[PDB]
């Protein structure tokens, strides 16, 4: 694959360190590594390659570029010197943070409500006001929500309060949120992870683990049992979705994790079956004795399996 | 395989027009440096 | 504290690690030493981990990894005494 | 034969200690020291030989290296000089270390969860937790499950405590792991070897190391008798693999090998017969009196060799 990010990659790893430092200087501190990879380690040359990166490079200076002058490059220093020609006020600076502030508007607009929140509940309360007036009403709605009630009606107050519609003050209130966020995304906090990795474990150091970490602490084991939950209740796991999980998976299979499985268990899921399948796995359940746990866990995971690949397709919330 | 040390011959011939295409990069690099600058800046934001 | 040496080494907590630094030009050798709570702790600081479910070590050596955040850390405190 | 491996082995033996430092710079020690050896001892070399490989490198130079600059080999201080002109941080030594420590937990991933986890256990139970994170799940629970309870369940507490997805400190902390198995493989444990060994040996001297360890050890002796056991229950050889084998083998062989085993060994050999079979060999033990013990005895043991013959075959699991 080549895509636009790719191929502006192959056009600096190609020519050279005397566009890659504008470029780096126009750029984010991982591409920079990436091409500072690229050039240590690089296996991507050819001599009909490197014509066509030309080719695809004279595209760009023609289209992309259309042979203008410097973009914001040595405009930017021609605009500092015009400033400095007028008034002795760095409007030019502060409207570069209003740039950076608005995209991180943008930014926040898209990224998670409660991580936007946590990260701006430290910060002033008139920051969270005048921040979510001037983010987009969903947003400002969804942050709202996953606000506690006392945070999030001191926040709407203040958004009344807010008048002052303050002025290069407001984009470096941004900037520091953004430098808040700016630093390696991680999000390895992986919440389900623990229930995952877990899971992935065996299934009776899985109930150690659970007994052991009830004993760390109830409320967090609690939640890694939740996160072992996998289509335990009808009601929760949703009758329409065991309806269409269970003919996908095979019936064979869910007769061998069912006899080894919980009566409620199999109850729940021969619920959805069709009325002639569920009559034979249950007299199939009644002729075969209970077969080796090893396979009844082997078709209990093919199950857990076959929900994530449907978790995987999204068509409906799984439980 | 004499064709094939042809093909040689002309990959030999291709890395000479790729030794030319990187002195074409090159002089972009070189000439209308403002010019390098703005299609840095704009590969950039196509990336 | 001021004690006999009999009397250092009884109160020492073993296991612990103890290190020799000399101080020149005067004759004889430096004396400092640390917990193993300390040095677990430490070095999960150093990993981030809350270490509020810590594991205790008696008469188990320390590992290469453990002595070596040992040697770290002593290297800091023989530069901020000698500062 | 001649590998991927064996071909650049070739290219190196053929062109020379140039090539050859800038190889083992990039290469591992074992690799170094057959090249050393070849270098040493060679009777790979032909007219014709040498010129195809130096066709082969050229292949390998417009492929391979596609004639590109040196890749992380030149390339890498060029990024050095890089790092030293932008900040004083070492990032890309990090990420080398990144790089390593991602291949080590991709390894990790690869090898013995239970050596792993020996290998982690004396190691911080934080490390433990950091690095069960990073690593996948399978393997994750694999070592979860090898590991004691209580360990396990710190394990899984301080990994719901691990939030500080940190940054270059884990990277060395799995490079410490990966020289700790740096180290010569070994892995010369051989708990089964013992065992083998003894039933290479004698049966009598058998017999003889087996009481002479029981009253060295009785866990160490019973143990070596495990290792010696070889299709002695029907339960934990199971039935379908007695009747596979014994299929197999030869009815008169069985015969001969049964007429000098216990009685229970005969009944459950013979309930996976044939009846015909059954019956024609019971009728000859009732005919013909115990035969030479040596000859039991090596009827006994190519019994055994088809065992192995089988378990090497590896389509069900001997006892």
């Amino acid at each position: 694959n080549l895509s636009g990010t790719d191929k502006s990659v192959i056009l600096l790893m190609t020519i050279g360190e005397d566009r890659a430092a504008e470029v780096f200087k126009h750029l984010s501190t991982r591409e920079v590594q990436a091409l500072s990879t690229a050039m240590a380690n690089v296996r991507q040359i050819s001599n009909k390659q490197l014509t066509d990166v030309l080719s695809e490079f004279e595209q760009e200076a023609e289209q992309f570029a259309a042979l203008n002058i410097n973009a914001n490059e040595y405009l930017r220093s021609v605009l500092v010197k015009a400033l400095g020609e007028e008034r002795a006020s760095s409007l030019l600076e502060d409207i570069l943070e209003t740039r950076d502030t608005t995209s991180g508007i943008e930014t926040l607009n898209f990224m998670e409500p409660q991580s936007a929140a946590d990260l701006i509940r430290d910060e002033h309360p008139q920051i969270i006001a005048t921040i979510l007036v001037h983010l987009k009403r969903s947003q400002a709605a969804d942050i709202l929500a996953l606000f506690d009630e006392r945070l999030r009606h001191d926040v709407m107050l203040r958004i009344a309060t807010f008048g002052g519609v303050q002025l290069a003050e407001l984009t470096e209130v941004l900037n520091g949120l953004l430098d808040g966020q700016n630093l390696k995304r991680s999000k390895m906090g992986g919440v389900r992870t623990a229930a995952e990795i877990i899971n992935l474990m065996k299934t009776q150091q899985e109930e150690a683990v659970i007994t052991a970490v009830r004993e760390f602490d109830g409320e967090l084991a609690q939640k890694i049992i939740d996160e072992m939950f996998l289509f335990e209740n009808l009601v929760d796991v949703d009758d329409r979705s065991i309806q269409r999980l269970l003919q996908e998976v095979d019936s064979e299979s869910l007769l061998i994790a069912l006899k080894g499985a919980e009566p409620p268990l199999r109850e729940k899921f021969l619920r959805n079956m069709s009325q002639r399948a569920a009559d034979i796995l249950r007299d199939d359940l009644a002729n075969r004795g209970p077969v080796r746990l090893s396979q009844v866990e082997n078709e209990q995971k093919a199950i857990l399996l076959i929900v994530r690949r449907l978790a995987e397709t999204g068509e409906m919330v799984i439980g | 395989k004499d064709e094939q040390l042809q093909q040689r011959r002309a990959n030999q011939r291709l890395g000479a027009e790729v030794m030319s295409q990187r002195i074409r990069e090159m002089s972009d690099n070189d000439p209308r440096v403002v010019a390098l600058v703005i299609r840095q800046w704009m590969s950039n934001d196509h990336e | 504290r001021i004690q006999p040496y009999h009397e250092f080494a009884r109160n020492l907590p073993v296991p612990t690690n103890l290190n020799l630094i000399h101080l020149k030009p005067l004759r004889g050798t430096g004396l400092v030493v640390f917990s193993p709570s300390l040095v677990f702790i430490a070095v999960d600081n150093l990993f981030g981990g809350d270490g509020r479910f810590p594991t205790k070590v008696e008469g188990r050596e320390f590992t290469h990894t453990e002595q070596r955040v040992i040697n770290r850390m002593l290297k800091l405190a023989l530069e901020g005494y000698s500062d």
